[PDB]
């Protein structure tokens, strides 16, 4: 998708996206949702650039992905 | 009257919407029998 080192998840982001924006066996929808926040970064990239590299948190989820879609097990 | 585990949701809600509607969030059946029931009876029980 374009971007090279100008944006970076953390693994708790990872593990977020996993938990509340993916329910299957397999491991597709979690490779659609890193497509979404790489796509999204881009937009952002073509509406301001920033300098060198951006490290998306786990609380930035749902400013890349929306709202969250499944609710986990408590 | 809408439970707290749905206030996710209202984020997809139009804006000049949620500013006229006013939302109870609520998690216990309780706090909405007292909120919803007016406090006095009036008419005659059943028995």
């Amino acid at each position: 998708s374009g971007m090279e080192g100008r944006i970076e998840v953390t693994d708790a982001a990872i593990l977020r996206v996993i938990s509340e924006y993916t329910r299957e066996a397999g491991v597709r929808g979690l490779e659609r949702e890193l497509g979404k926040i790489a796509r999204k970064g881009a937009k952002f990239w073509l509406e301001g650039a920033w300098e060198g590299l951006r490290t998306i948190d786990a609380s930035d989820i749902p400013t890349y992905l929306g709202i969250p879609r499944y609710r986990p097990d408590k | 009257v809408l439970p707290k585990d749905n206030e996710a949701q209202l984020e997809e809600l139009p804006k000049e919407v949620l500013e006229g509607l006013e939302i109870k969030l609520v998690e216990d059946v309780g706090e909405v029998l007292e909120y919803l029931l007016l406090p006095e009876p009036t008419m005659p029980p059943v028995v």
